[PDB]
């Protein structure tokens, strides 16, 4: 069977916690020498994969000593003592030895206080008017946590047509996360309107946080 | 120092082939079992097959088996995968890697990626557009500014600010892909002293359509 699988899929914890991943293998995986190749590799976003531990229990060069690993025939696992902000990432097992496999991965995420976000909105570009198109774009930075919806008000009205979201990773440092919503009209639809309304709705408050501009400044 | 230079970004058609490269720099190219892996989104890692240049000897995944085929030029120190019949599930960031051994016994080194997008969907360069606060009077201590990047196929787009040195306060967010064209935005938040005072620009690289777009942040009215 061979197939390495890890538990869990998502581990949210908080700093300072221990974390615990699991990766076992349907088959016993020790090689004839008596070593088993058996390693973890971690891939932080917009970098590539990256060397942790190797035959097991061998930390890799500029590892910091937090990270431990441990098992035997079937059964291996990556400790994580004292949790900090930058191991966030996806974690993943993998045997090196015949019919080199990777287990599915173990995305750790970071629990922390809630926070309000930043919000910040804007009117589309003169250039963009030229090409006779018309974006609003509001951004909700370092919020928390993750779930968040926006609200887009034209002249006080809804609206949910012609929205582009897009989320952050979250922070290494901070902890926290950031989105992006850009509501595309046409150059005529916009200038019809003058009250433009970016509203976001996070459990940090019972009233969500307007930011808003006239076409008339 | 070991170095693994993969080569640039590629759109193909479905059906179609495409051959990238894994340039090794050093150590003795011809000692180490080089490895290939995919990296597509939602799928995690993959590993896709394994050749020791030093004669061309291969191993493959079953999964990989004639979709894959690789090759090493000893006197380039160069390794080369091609894919074949390119499908939409061939779309993904690809990744060579150094097998080592003695001092560690496994992929110490890799690569930068090689992103690959199967489509029939145009090349079409980003349409950068500056965005600067509506009014002053939505001015405070500090000042976010941005950059909203649209209508641009394929991706990646990699944005920087005032040319890598603004760095701190910045928020580049994921593509998101619509109709065959995609978009992406980077926010940068300031003290209301450095700007207007100081300029601000975003700068946009676009290596598929090689094209750069610089444009500066500039008050509204």
């Amino acid at each position: 069977d061979v197939l390495m699988t890890q538990t869990p899929l998502s581990l949210p914890v908080s700093l300072g916690d221990q974390a615990s991943i699991s990766c076992r293998s349907s088959q016993n995986i020790v090689h004839s020498n008596g070593y088993t190749y058996l390693e973890w590799y971690l891939q932080k976003p917009g970098q590539s994969p990256k060397l942790l531990i190797y035959t097991v229990s061998n930390r890799f060069s500029g590892v910091p000593d937090r990270f431990s690993g441990s098992g035997s025939g079937t059964d291996f696992t990556l400790k994580i003592s004292r949790v900090e902000a930058e191991d966030l990432g996806v974690y993943y097992c993998f045997r090196g030895s015949h019919v080199p496999t990777f287990g599915g991965g173990t995305k750790l995420e970071i629990k922390r206080a809630d926070a309000a976000p930043t919000v910040s909105i804007f009117p589309p570009s003169s250039e963009q008017l030229t090409s006779g198109g018309a974006s609003v774009v509001c951004f909700l930075n370092n919020f928390y946590p993750k779930d968040i919806n926006v609200k887009w008000k034209i002249d006080g009205s809804e609206r949910q047509n012609g929205v582009l979201n897009s989320w952050t990773d979250q922070d290494s440092k901070d902890s926290t996360y950031s989105m992006s919503s850009t509501l595309t009209l046409t150059k005529d639809e916009y200038e019809r309107h003058n009250s433009y309304t970016c509203e976001a709705t996070h459990k940090t408050s019972t009233s969500p946080i307007v930011k808003s501009f006239n076409r008339n400044e | 120092e070991v170095q693994l230079q993969q080569s640039g970004t590629v759109l193909a058609r479905p059906g179609a082939s495409v051959k990238m490269s894994c340039k090794a720099s050093g150590y003795t190219f011809t000692n180490y079992w080089m490895h290939w892996i995919k990296q597509r989104p939602g799928q995690g890692l993959e590993w896709i097959g394994t050749i020791y240049p030093g004669n061309s000897d291969t191993t493959y995944s079953q999964k990989f088996k004639g979709k894959a085929k690789l090759t090493a030029v000893t006197s380039t120190s160069t390794a080369y995968m091609e894919l074949s019949s390119l499908t939409n599930e061939d779309s993904a960031v690809y990744y060579c890697s150094r097998r080592n051994y003695g001092s560690s016994y496994a992929m110490d080194y890799w690569g930068q990626g090689t992103s690959v997008t199967v489509s029939s969907a145009k090349t079409t360069p980003p349409s950068v557009y500056p965005l600067a606060p509506g009014s002053a009077a939505q001015t405070n201590s500090m000042v976010t500014l941005g950059c909203l990047v649209k209508g641009y196929f394929p991706e990646p787009v990699t944005v920087t600010w005032n040319s890598g040195s603004l760095s701190s306060g910045v928020h580049t967010f994921p593509a998101v892909l619509q109709s065959d064209l995609y978009t992406l935005s980077s926010s940068v938040t300031v003290p209301s002293s450095t700007w207007p005072s100081e300029t601000v620009t975003c700068n946009v690289a676009h290596p598929a359509s090689s094209t750069k777009v610089d444009k500066k942040i500039v008050p509204r009215d």
